């Protein structure tokens, strides 16, 4: 073997062709951004999520 | 669970276009015609 797959056909793991080390591949990162606010009249500052 | 499967099965469908992998139409054809076949994958995946 040389490489592996997830529950899809996407490649998740690889044998390193230079040293035979078994590697795993994460997603890099992503996600949603949510902004929390007390409202514009009372303040003008936010926290993020 | 079957909805999340059915969404994720059709990543592998070509929708009649060249290949379900973008890089294989990127690296292998002309960037004009690469724009053609990825735009068929983009709309086809966007309908799912
Ligand atoms: C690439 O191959 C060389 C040899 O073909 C590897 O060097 C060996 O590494 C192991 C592990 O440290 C040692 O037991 C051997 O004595 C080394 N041999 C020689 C001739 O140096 C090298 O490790 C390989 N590359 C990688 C990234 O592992």
């Amino acid at each position: 073997q040389q490489f592996g797959r997830d529950v899809s056909d996407f490649t998740d793991s690889v044998r390193d062709p230079k040293t035979s080390e078994i590697l795993d591949i994460s997603p890099c990162a992503f996600g949603g951004v949510s902004v929390i606010t007390p409202g514009t009249n009372a303040s003008s500052e936010v926290a993020v999520l | 669970a079957q909805a999340l499967n059915t969404l994720v099965k059709q990543l592998s469908s070509n929708f009649g276009a060249i290949s379900s992998v973008l890089n294989d139409i990127l690296s292998r054809l002309d960037p004009p015609e690469a724009e053609v076949q990825i735009d068929r994958l983009i709309t086809g995946r966007l309908q799912s």
